[PDB]
């Protein structure tokens, strides 16, 4: 009976791992430098 | 001796005012040319490096 209860628990363990491993992460576009800014940063310091 | 040295000063000075004007009209323009040319060059060099990156 305990064995039967445990299989329920195993089914839980399995839905946890399936949730952990689902999805395809989408593209991330970083924010990258323009000339405008690199120049504004290098003329700032000097 | 001193009246002469006095007048010579004012003449010097006056030539110094009259010369410093010639030079300030015939320079201000040329200085903005040179800075713009310099900034142009910095920008273009960076663009070249960016293309390489």
């Amino acid at each position: 009976t305990a064995a039967d209860t445990t299989v329920k628990t195993v089914l839980t363990d399995v839905t946890t791992i399936k949730a952990q491993m689902a999805g395809v992460s989408p593209l991330q576009v970083p924010q990258t430098d323009t000339i405008a800014n690199f120049v504004a940063r290098l003329a700032a310091l000097e | 001796p001193v009246v002469i040295g006095g007048v010579a000063m004012m003449v010097a000075g006056a030539g110094g005012i009259t010369a410093g004007a010639i030079v300030l009209h015939n320079s201000l323009g040329a200085r903005q040319d040179l800075y713009q040319k310099r900034s142009s060059l910095n920008s273009e060099v960076l663009i070249a490096t960016q293309i390489g990156n």
